[PDB]
């Protein structure tokens, strides 16, 4: 259902691609908890 | 105090008293005016304390109107020996307990629990009072003698349904017959 | 048993040392509590575990016997022939009925899907196993011609 | 990226959240994510997730947080063993008709990281529960496996050290030892389970019909019979072991090679149908379907709110 | 990957998956540090001069 | 020891003295705190076993007599933030007594440009005492700063600042920055955190090294321009005892330290300065600009960014102009650096679904903390060139009556009672 | 004084699941130095737990 994104991206930037995909991936996740609200 | 100062150098052995600090300090100190006390006294691990609090609270919850438990054993301060404890309890336990099935085990250092299925009302007294006898005679065999006590026994905080009765032990430690440190205040 | 009492050289003002009695107790559990990384600590061995890692090796009781010991045990050698001999007569009777080996696109980045380890990643794993494990143990098994094992 | 969603706090609620609630796969989606996106993770989020694989039975993914664990340099705190020896207790395991269910644990050698975490735990000092000794003995004695030797070893350790056992432990090991033809064994387990008064089994002591036997180096006879002179009863126990054989190797039809005692055998874990955690039911099959009847739940034509049940 | 797709078919038009529309430049747009420009001008639609 | 960390609030300068002269009310006199050990570091040059460099000073001083004189165009509104930082020194040598603050309001009426005059000792030789008293190994040096005849002074900087004393803008300056350090350090794990010798980068510490080693790309051997990842790490500042931090942020300061390094070593790259392979020839600068387009957030220390600069020019009409910015010395070849750093993320979004409006919340832009130029030269060539242009150096008896006339009435009439 | 009185008192609460409860010690007297026991409770619990779950301070003398 999610939308197959292209990933053009040069031999480097996959590292920084992966991050921020993964990172969307946890956001995706965080959709899985309800709706949110000393040292 | 010449009493004891003479004793000792007649028998070359002194046993300080413990009951009268008076009398222990006074003796203490004129040992050492005397230059006597090093003769009395010649030249991980940690400290045990002077006073220890400890206490079992043992959680009753209920499975089918009868109640399960789950009790725990916490000290104030480290250096108590809860393996030995919990192997006197289980070898208590053995004969007392007909639960289905029960385990004890030390938890972490200065704490140890215990878990039980659906006892009866029987058995789970003469769990407690073992308990509490197991743990009052391995924390006075280590030096200690039961200043004071106390118990209550109330609902928890979260679940009104669940009840929880904590006894609560003071132990003072017997000084021993010898001179030890921060009673090096009594010598000038 | 713990000892209870430890004793204490202490010099008093005017100069003369005596001795006092500490209270002393050890330790008998870790103090794991703290979040530190002592590096102390036992670890549990994982190496003897299959997974579907396409990066390994299938772990075959022949790898536990080639540990870096000394070879040269008569005992030793016929424990290694037996155990690739049961692993190779392992591959040859497997029994490959729902076994399928069909070029499938969504697996070029990645092995046979997790759920279809046994029925497509599996002989491919045990096959590659067998060559590896040739290669370590022909040497000792079939050692090169000049009181044999 | 929202920064209450994005706090190493917020991270570990929703981790502990789904490992209370949902499956595993969720948890063991979001740590492997999060850790990947930086996400530092500590002993509780370690723990947290073994909670969950543990409670499910899923032996790989406990080997695979345990290598995260000893990638991360994190040390384990008697939970974490606790964890993993009731997971690879409560594995999936046995057989449908012909068809063995998790054929894939063999290779893993869940019997192996039990009993290396009992091993660990114990070295590092740490107090090992009886419930994790009885799952590592059932982790031995499955009925797809078939290690014996080794359970009888790890009990009488268990025995030694005055430790509880198990009425699912010792069914699943009488089944084992009838399953590989240890009537001695078997039955000192039935009388040893007597004796200790476990609750399955205080009607089942039975006499001990090999009193005055050794173990190992020969011909039991009943008192009233002789041994026949040596040279016969040779001949004699030569016919009698080529006998033995050649009825064991006859293959006996509409089986699938399997024992009788694994014939019929399909094991999920306590949560497959309808019920949670609990920590005296180690290795606890889930329940039979018959428990639960749709009209009885809820009237025709409406849901009975209990997906998953009445499934295999 | 457009080059060596793991997928049989990168694009599809179902009522609710529809991904042709992604393939736009201005979607790139976003991510132009990390970009490979030849694999841009091959696989990217609504390109300008 | 160290106060690594300090708060905005605090700042470098004493109180200000305004002029008497009626045409110079815009003028103040700025005495600089030399006494506290704290800022002594970073208000006097530093020794090694002299550096010449002035950016660790000029622009503290001149960015916080800004932030002093701030008052007088902030008219109450909630936030102050300083920007378009130009300086151009006319002398290398020397260091600094004090300052000339001159304070207009620039074109616009909601912002306050100033002019900095710098007036001190233009050869810091002659005020140094070396080894005085040393006791341990490391002596503990001092400097005469006001001396009677022994010091000849003049000019030695020319700076000019502006404060845009403004209000606190809810979208661009909480929300969205709000999402884009939890971007960052999402994005954390991407890079590998890796440092570089500085020996090949000017510095002459592992410690003041902020500029990973792996993630410095060149084009052309530097030739064309260069990139680099780099991150001002907490630790890194907390054993560097020159310079310090804020709550979250890091100063203008400590971003520039990150371009005059890769300065340096792109300078290596293309044969501007002799490498080391001894002496280090840590390149000088002589005249810069820095300037913070809006939103005017402030650069994130804790999490990385990405320099980017261009080609170095080695100047034998300047392409800047004439005034405060551009170099007001001629001689030795200089090398001009143009600078640009990124610190966010735009490459990450979270398309939820079409119907949504994913791109208004939880899209953003890899901000620009500092941009500007910067002029340098060769270590060894300080010596070489001169300032080219001139500029001049800044430097009660009715009311006596009338109070004694007072005091005689009141003490004839306090008899009389 | 020759004799002291020391109140511990410690209120329980709980909201949205979450317990927490509260300790405050009070001393009849003022000539005791509580300072010091606050440091040595800080000394034998930052050993204990993290202290984002507790924290410990003077509220005013004694
Ligand atoms: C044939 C039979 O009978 S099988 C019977 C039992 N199995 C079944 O019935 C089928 C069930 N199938 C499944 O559950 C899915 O296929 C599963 C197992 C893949 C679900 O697992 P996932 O949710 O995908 O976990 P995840 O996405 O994190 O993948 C595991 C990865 O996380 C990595 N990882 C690293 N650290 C961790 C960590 N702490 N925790 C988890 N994973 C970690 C692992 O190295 C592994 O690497 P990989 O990507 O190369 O595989």
């Amino acid at each position: 259902r999610r939308i197959v994104k292209l990933n053009l991206t040069s031999t480097e930037g996959t590292q920084e691609k992966l991050a921020a995909a993964i990172q969307e991936h946890v956001q995706d996740a965080y959709r899985f908890s309800g709706p949110t609200p000393p040292v | 105090v010449f009493e004891y100062i003479l004793g000792f150098l007649r028998t070359n052995q002194l046993n300080l008293p413990a009951e009268n600090l008076q009398i222990r300090a006074e003796v203490v100190y004129s040992m050492n005016q005397w230059g006597l006390l090093e003769h009395a006294f010649p030249p991980a691990v940690v400290k045990l304390p002077d006073v220890c609090v400890v206490q079992v609270c043992d959680h009753m919850q209920h499975d089918q109107g009868v109640k399960r438990h789950a009790l725990t054993i916490t000290y104030g301060a480290d250096g108590f020996q809860l393996r030995s404890l919990i192997r006197r309890v289980r070898r208590d336990l053995e004969r007392q307990l007909s639960s289905t099935y029960w385990q004890c085990y030390q938890t972490n250092e200065r704490a140890a629990f215990f878990v039980t299925t659906k006892v009866a009302n029987g058995t789970a007294d003469l769990l407690t009072t073992s308990v509490t006898q197991q743990l009052v005679e391995h924390t006075e065999s280590m030096g200690y003698s039961l200043a004071s006590s106390y118990v209550t026994l109330s609902p928890d905080v979260v679940h009104t349904s669940v009840r929880m009765l904590i006894h609560n032990f003071t132990f003072r430690r017997s000084r021993r017959v010898e001179v030890e440190p921060g009673d090096g205040i009594a010598l000038g | 048993r713990i000892p209870g009492t430890t004793k204490v050289t202490y010099t008093n003002k005017k100069g003369r040392t005596f001795s006092f009695s500490v209270p002393v107790s050890e330790l008998t559990h870790p103090q794991v509590t703290l979040e530190s990384a002592a590096g102390t600590w036992r670890e549990m061995d994982t190496s003897f575990c299959e997974l579907g890692d396409i990066e390994d090796d299938m772990p075959s009781p022949v790898d536990e016997c080639l540990r870096g010991g000394s070879s040269l045990d008569k005992r030793l050698i016929q424990e290694v022939r037996e155990r690739f001999v049961s692993f190779c007569r392992e591959y040859v009777l497997m029994d490959t009925s729902g076994m399928k080996s069909t070029i499938l696109s969504t697996e070029l980045n990645a092995g046979p899907d997790y759920e279809h380890y046994d029925r497509r990643l599996r002989r491919k794993r045990h096959w590659l196993a067998i060559r590896h494990r040739f290669e370590d143990v022909r040497y000792v098994i079939w050692p090169d011609v000049v009181n044999p094992s | 990226t929202d920064p209450v969603r994005r706090d190493p706090t917020e991270f570990l609620r929703v981790l502990r959240r789904m490992s209370r609630t949902t499956s595993w796969q969720k948890t063991m989606l979001f740590a492997s994510k999060g850790r990947m996106v930086g996400y530092r993770l500590t002993r509780e989020h370690y723990n947290t997730v073994l909670f969950s694989q543990s409670l499910w039975g899923r032996a790989l993914e406990i080997v695979r947080v345990v290598r995260a664990m000893q990638e991360d340099k994190v040390q384990p705190n008697g939970a974490t063993y606790y964890y993993i020896v009731n997971g690879m207790g409560n594995a999936d395991h046995g057989w449908n008709y012909d068809f063995r269910i998790n054929r894939r644990l063999e290779k893993i050698q869940h019997w192996r990281v039990a009993l290396e975490a009992l091993e660990a735990c114990e070295a590092n000092g740490f107090d090992s529960t009886d419930t994790m000794h009885n799952s590592a003995l059932i982790t031995l004695v499955i009925p797809g496996f078939n290690r014996w030797q080794q359970a009888s070893l790890l009990l009488q350790r268990m025995l030694r050290e005055d430790r509880r056992m198990h009425p699912t432990m010792v069914k699943f090991y009488h089944d084992c030892l009838v399953r590989n033809n240890r009537p001695r064994e078997a039955s000192s387990l039935m009388r040893l389970a007597a004796e200790r008064g476990v609750h399955g089994y205080e009607d089942k002591w039975e006499a001990d019909v090999y009193k005055g036997r050794p173990l190992d180096s020969s011909l039991m006879l009943r008192g009233d019979q002789r041994p026949l002179p040596e040279n016969l009863q040779a001949l004699l126990e030569e016919e009698t072991t080529r006998n033995i054989e050649a009825e064991r190797s006859v293959p006996v039809p509409f089986s699938a090679g399997l024992h009788a005692t694994e014939i019929n055998s399909v094991f999920r874990p306590r949560v497959y149908r309808q019920l949670w955690y609990k920590w005296q039911h180690i290795a606890n099959r889930y329940r039979p379907t018959a428990a639960l009847k749709r009209r009885q739940l809820a009237p025709r034509d409406s849901p009975t709110g209990i997906p998953g049940f009445y499934r295999i | 990957d457009p080059d060596r797709p793991h997928i049989k078919h990168i694009y599809n038009q179902t009522a609710l998956a529809r991904n042709l529309r992604y393939a736009r430049y201005g979607y790139f747009k976003r991510d132009m540090h990390l970009l490979d420009v030849d694999k841009l001008v091959r696989h990217a639609r609504l390109l300008p001069t | 020891s160290p106060r690594w960390l300090r708060n905005p609030d605090e700042l470098c300068v004493a109180a200000l003295r305004r002029s008497r002269d009626v045409n110079k009310i815009n003028s103040y006199v700025a005495t600089y705190k030399f006494d506290d050990p704290q800022w002594a570091p970073l208000l006097l040059p530093e020794v090694t076993l002299i550096s010449h460099n002035k950016m660790i000073m000029l622009e503290c001083m001149s960015r916080h007599v800004n932030f002093s004189l701030r008052h007088i165009v902030q008219k109450g509104h909630g936030i102050y933030l300083i920007y378009h930082a130009q300086h151009s020194i006319l002398q290398p040598k020397g260091l600094v007594e004090q300052s000339f603050v001159t304070c207009s309001f620039g074109i616009r009426g909601e912002r306050l440009r100033t002019d900095i005059v710098h007036v001190g000792p233009i050869d810091a030789a002659d005020v140094m005492e070396l080894q005085p008293s040393e006791g341990h190994d490391h002596p503990r040096c001092c400097f005469n700063l006001y001396q009677k005849s022994d010091v000849r002074r003049g000019v030695i900087a020319v700076s000019q600042v502006e404060g845009y004393g403004t209000w606190f803008q809810r979208k661009p300056m909480l929300w969205q920055r709000s999402r884009r350090i939890g971007a960052l350090q999402s994005q954390l794990g991407a890079f590998a955190y890796d440092l570089v010798d500085p020996h090949e980068v000017g510095k002459w510490r592992d410690c003041e090294v902020s500029l990973l080693a792996p993630h410095m790309r060149f084009f052309r051997n530097g030739l064309n321009g260069a990139e680099a990842v780099g991150i001002i790490a907490s630790s890194q500042v907390a054993q560097q005892r020159r310079l310090y931090l804020g709550e979250f942020e890091a100063p203008a300061i400590t971003a520039l330290d990150a371009v005059q390094q890769l300065a340096h070593a792109s300078a290596l790259r293309c044969k501007l300065v002799t490498p080391v392979v001894i002496d280090m020839e840590t390149l000088l600068p002589l005249s810069w600009a820095t300037r913070t387009p809006p939103p005017y957030v402030p650069l994130e220390a804790d999490l990385p960014f990405k320099l980017q600069m261009s080609r170095p020019t080695v100047f034998a009409a300047y392409p800047t102009g004439g005034t405060v910015g551009s170099p007001f010395v001629r001689g030795a070849p200089m090398m001009m650096f143009e600078y640009n750093m990124h610190q966010g993320v735009d490459h990450y979004v979270y398309d939820d679904a079409p119907s949504a409006r994913p791109m208004k919340w939880w899209s953003q832009k890899s901000n620009m903390p500092y941009s500007g130029y910067m002029y340098f030269a060769r270590s060894g060539l300080v010596d070489r060139f001169t300032p080219s242009e001139d500029i001049p150096n800044p430097l009660p008896t009715k009311v006596v009556q009338e109070r004694l006339r007072k005091y005689r009435r009141k003490q004839q009439e306090g008899h009389k009672q």
